[PDB]
């Protein structure tokens, strides 16, 4: 369980983390699907000017 | 192949195969041991 | 140093930051049986990592009123894991055992929990002559509750039982016990589904004190068989 | 230490671990050091001769590829008609990197880097459908890409005398032939090209204009025109330019982007109006933090 | 780097940056569950590790999860945290996830 | 000399006084995964005497109408024994397989039947467009009959699957037929539970004719799993 | 063992035999051997030095020649008229190499095979026939093909903005060039391909739907567009994918296909009406088992 | 000629005259012999 004495409060946070290890591997490097485009950006054509 | 002139004009150098993931992964004063209790 | 430690085996591990000790029982540790002991003489199974590895058993609530746990060692994993099915395909069975218990509280809670192991604790009944019954002692990874704790529902006592390997959990000190157990029998091997090698007692000889804090207290049991070998493959029987 | 990995590491074997004092498993987060266990210590592991290699994920092998990094389109006709006494068969571009996400998000993933840029111009053309539209193939114009350094004219139409270019450098190529391509070298005033810069572009304290706006990214313009004079029917002219770096080094590796971008010129951000991508979401929503959202029915 | 573990509606920001972990009321209780996953949406997906692996197809070898107790000093407890390969469901019992 | 062989394999054993030979597929010979090859890194477990060993399945009628049997080679175990047990508890498997096919007759019964071993037989359909069902090819240690053994329920042709393992029972020579079968596999293990690397397929080429004697005439199959190792140990998923 | 072949096997001198316990010409098929007599001791031979080379037949160059893997056509207009708001100049491919019959019967002679692919994109275009059909020539237009892995993002239109491709391997090909060509290496996640799933590709057991489906073969996707804007006339644009490949090695030789194919996701067969190739008679029919067909009438 | 990097981008390698026909044609326990009666 969690036990806390009577003062302390019951509720507290995990902070989780996660990595690779020494023996990761990567191939077939593809474009990421984090970022996308559907418009010019403020200012991209104004650089044309 | 490289018939140009100036050594920037050349292809890659995709070669160098040295790591040091401890730059970033053990940043610390005190190295850290294995199995030993951290602080 | 000897207040931290983590054990290993096979896909499961477990650490403590408050651990007394380790209690090796009688100064020994697990083996295979040599081939100078065996008398069966058909090839042994022996798997490793699929049943040597530890298996958590359900958690008890400590109460004040509570009298104390205990689990017939082999029963309580017959029907576990890869452990229990091989156990049920073999007619024969050998190991030894690592027991871990867990108790944690706060410095403000008080209590001791003798943990205790008991080999070849035949179970007596108070106030009449007919022997337990088979429910009363094949209780399986349930476990029962000791209704005399303070003769060890034996007949003997609770305070000559620091005799057996025993471990306490004091909770203003350590929050854990370990107690290691080798093969314990006159016999090479035996028919796990017919006699215990092992009982792992747990006894509150010093009552739980919450004093204003968590209440649910629990109380959980992991053990891992050490060196599991099976001999006599059939068909399975529950 | 500094070690060479042409592959991964091999995994040892692994064996029953019950040790007073040893706790592998045990790490403490907050000296800023990532865990140090290793699976033999976390697990009973077999040996594995691992052959996996690590070529494909080098910075040089990760970066070194070419992406749009400009694209623009510009009429071919005859200007001069009208209140319009300027041909302006051409363009000007002030040369950016962080127009296009794609391979601005990657080059964002690090500080500083040094890289020379091999860049490939890919022109296309099309014929502009209006009234006497009447196909007659795409004729084989020659164009002129020059690069104009900060400080240097700037032509002002297609027939300036800008486009001698006895200094500037040029490269006049045919729309039939394949793409021009030339290697600009690591033209830095610093060390390396600075993704981010913290500071402002001015010894005068203006209130705003000037964050993040990076005095040594000033490299300068790309003026491209067509070199024929106008034929009788107008067409449309696209140039892709595509850029490579080359001979690359990164330092100093950066949290992703993940809000949409929304200026060349700023790291402001808005995000999506739900998750993911959020301001307040990143990832998506489940249920709650004890549902799989893809769970194997059995 | 940290894991989007409670990426549920009503957390916004550093709310699912964090897991609140109570006192419970009934034993061998469930806390929660990471889907191990990297191309779809999930805890992961806020890792450097899935940031950086998403711009590949393919990928090999162990990974790890590290997690850690921001409670009070005085605060105690013991956790499982359990790792199942694929096949099957997953397990929502203390005694099926031990295995 | 060649005409009698004994096989032994843990607790049971085979013996035929009318072999023909043993046929070891490709010139091969079952072994464990070395560590050249391995990318699973959890220590595997490797029950010897208690999966590597003969499984009898049932017995098969062969009439005069008959078509031709198929059993799928993990999935016609899956549910059998420890090694069943092992491939349920454990997401990655690993082995070979050692055949035995049992057909006996007189010296007046006549037929021919073709024993091979197809790997990885994707069964087609006869005219449908949509592929076959889980129901179709998953029959477990029942197996499969075929409907057009011609094309081998694939579209090729029996006539060329001499080219994989194979033996022939003919009543007038040979009562049995045996074939050892290594690892077929891309991968160095799989998920035993939902892919199969090879097909165990009887076929009566010539057919059978009893001319007065027993009617009655059954094929027996009973087939050995090889270095039997598995990884990924979990709860046990059926 | 294992013999150096560069040639087939010489015949040596035969004589006459009449032995007692030697019956070269008997042999046993129920042990799964094919016969072992050979010519001299079946007959009485002469002496032949054969140099008849094995090379034309190596595996190699069995299975290493181009073979039209892919092949698709479309239009090349402005399909924004209408209810459609979107370019769509352009097409996705979803890679296989089952979908046409001659590649697929000379690879499914294996079960496994390990191959580089060398591949090589054929374009030709027409013009469209309608109305005002007033042919002008074929525009030299530039194409730009781009690989696409499994999880990344795909285009949805011409002007899509994941053509940039700063990942994505793409090549820009013009009408009037050389065929493009790039070698795809050996991408399978196994150490080889199967030819033959005997499974499914999903952990959880649906009725239907999975079975011959290999999880390995999700090569991805194949996107193919047009750069160029849209010209005022129509033109039909067909590309021919052609797959050669190379560094081959071939495992588990199998039987022939002998039914014709009838679907890309399945060994289903029907075969013909009647023989040859017939579910029941892959053979022709003979009038009886004593016909010569084609006899000499002597 | 091969002037790639990669290796797998070379020519085809048509050159490997070794042959095992044992496999297939007689892939049995007990070696058969010549002349000799199989079973
Ligand atoms: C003969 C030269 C004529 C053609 C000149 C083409 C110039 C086009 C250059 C576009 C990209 C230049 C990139 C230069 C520097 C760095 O990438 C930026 N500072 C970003 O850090
Ligand atoms: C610069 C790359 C852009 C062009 C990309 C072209 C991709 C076209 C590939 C078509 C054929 C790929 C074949 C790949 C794998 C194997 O043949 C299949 N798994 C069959 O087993």
């Amino acid at each position: 369980n969690l036990i806390v004495p009577k003062e302390a409060a019951t509720s507290t946070y995990i902070i989780g983390f996660a990595a690779a290890k020494n023996d990761f591997s990567l191939r077939l490097m593809r474009d990421s699907p984090d970022i996308g485009q559907s418009q010019q950006l403020e200012g991209a054509t104004a650089a044309f000017q | 192949i490289n018939f140009y002139k100036d050594s920037y004009a050349a292809s890659a150098s995709k070669q160098d195969f040295s790591q040091d993931p401890s730059k970033f992964t053990e940043p610390v004063a005190d190295a850290l041991k294995a199995g030993a209790p951290v602080l | 140093s000897d207040r931290v430690l983590q054990l290993k085996l096979g896909n499961s591990a477990i650490v403590t930051q408050e651990a007394a000790n380790m209690c090796c029982a009688y100064g020994e540790w697990p083996s295979y049986l040599p081939d100078n002991e065996a008398t069966a003489i058909d090839k042994p199974t022996q798997p490793e990592t699929s049943t040597d590895r530890f298996y958590t058993l359900k958690s008890v609530k400590w109460e004040g009123t509570s009298t104390g746990w205990w689990w017939k060692l082999p029963d309580a994993l017959n029907q576990t894991g890869m452990f229990g099915q091989n156990v049920q395909y073999h007619y024969l069975y050998r190991s030894g055992f690592l027991c871990h218990v867990q108790c944690n509280a706060t410095k403000f809670h008080q209590g001791a929990l003798l943990v205790v192991a008991i080999p070849e604790h035949q179970l007596g009944k108070y106030n009449t002559g007919t022997s337990a019954s088979f429910d009363d002692v094949m209780k399986g990874k349930t476990g029962g509750v000791f209704t005399h704790p303070y003769v060890l529902d034996d007949g003997t006592s609770l305070a000559c039982s620091l005799i057996f390997p025993h471990q306490w959990i004091n909770l203003r000190t350590n929050n854990s016990a370990t107690i290691m157990l080798p093969w314990m029998n006159c016999a090479p091997m035996d028919f796990a589904l017919r006699h215990n090698q092992w009982t792992l007692a747990i006894i509150p000889v010093v009552p739980l004190n919450t004093s204003g804090g968590t209440t649910m207290v629990p109380i959980t049991v992991s053990i891992a068989p050490m060196c599991c070998e099976f001999n006599g493959l059939r068909n399975a029987i529950t | 230490i500094e070690e060479v990995m042409k592959t991964v590491a091999n995994t040892v074997e692994s064996e029953i671990r019950a040790e007073l004092g040893v706790i592998p498993s045990l790490n403490a987060a907050e000296t800023g050091a990532t865990s140090n266990t290793t699976p033999e210590e976390a697990i009973q592991t077999r040996a594995v001769i691992n052959q996996h290699g690590t070529s494909e994920t080098l910075v040089e092998n990760f970066l070194g590829r070419a992406a749009l990094v400009m694209m623009k389109d510009f009429e071919y006709k005859n200007h001069v008609t009208g209140t319009q006494k300027v041909q302006q068969n051409f363009f000007k571009w002030t040369i950016n990197t962080r127009s296009y996400v794609q391979l601005r998000r990657k080059f964002e993933l690090f500080t500083y880097i040094r890289f020379d840029s091999e860049i490939t111009i890919v022109p296309t053309i099309r014929l502009y459908t209006s009234t006497g539209a009447s196909y007659s193939g795409l004729p084989n114009l020659t164009l002129q890409a020059m690069f104009v350094p900060v400080g240097a004219p700037t032509p002002k139409s297609q027939d300036s005398y800008e486009w001698q270019s006895a200094c500037n450098p040029s490269v006049f190529f045919k729309i039939d032939d394949p793409p021009a391509r030339m290697t600009i070298p690591f033209m830095c005033i610093n060390s390396a090209y600075g993704m981010f810069y913290d500071g402002f572009a001015g010894f005068e304290k203006t209130a705003n204009g000037l964050y993040g706006i990076n005095p040594a990214n000033t490299m300068g313009n790309l003026c491209i025109r067509v070199v024929n004079a106008y034929q009788p029917v107008q067409y449309t002219i696209t140039i892709r330019i595509y850029l490579k770096p080359k001979h690359i080094k990164a330092w100093v590796p950066r949290p992703p982007r993940t809000m949409p971008y929304m200026s060349i010129a700023n790291t402001n951000y808005t995000g999506h109006s739900s998750a993911p991508n959020n301001v307040n979401a990143i990832v998506g929503n489940r249920t709650n933090i004890t549902t799989m959202p893809n769970d194997i029915v059995t | 780097s940290m894991m989007e573990i409670n990426n549920v509606a009503g957390s916004s920001g550093m709310e699912r940056l964090r897991v609140e972990i109570s006192v419970q009321t009934d034993m061998d209780a469930l806390l929660f569950n990471i889907p191990l996953d990297i191309q779809l949406d999930g805890p992961l997906r806020s890792t450097l590790l899935a940031n950086i692996a998403r711009y590949y197809t393919h990928w090999s070898g162990s990974m790890e999860m590290t997690f850690m107790f921001c409670g009070s000093f005085m605060a105690t407890g013991k956790v499982i945290l359990c790792y199942t390969p694929p096949g099957g469901s997953c397990p929502t019992d203390r005694e099926s996830a031990m295995l």
